[PDB]
């Protein structure tokens, strides 16, 4: 639908595909909760609240 | 194994944080101290000397 950024969602793993769909498309997630990050991504498009 | 050995003070080196979740059943089956079980992990550069 062409956005600009895209927030949440809260659950860890759901968060953790949906920050790596955009990682990959090049837009910002945005995320709101605490997930469990895993140590080796590289995941330059992401910024935490 | 650890207790075959007498609960001797161990020593988790962790290479990760992931080691915490790997091993959560012997961190939260002991009392974390000086003297049972101590977490240490390794930094970002990876030298385990200090």
């Amino acid at each position: 639908l062409g956005v600009a950024a895209i927030f949440g969602p809260s659950h860890s793993s759901s968060a953790n595909a949906v920050q790596s769909i955009c990682n990959a498309l090049g837009v910002p997630h945005i995320q709101t909760r605490w997930k469990h990050q895993v140590s080796d991504n590289k995941d330059s498009f992401y910024v935490s609240l | 194994i650890l207790k075959s050995f007498n609960y001797p003070s161990a020593s988790l080196i962790c290479a990760k944080a992931e080691c915490l979740l790997r091993l959560e059943e012997l961190v939260r089956g002991f009392l974390i101290s000086k003297e049972t079980l101590s977490v240490r992990m390794l930094d970002d550069s990876r030298d385990p000397t200090p």
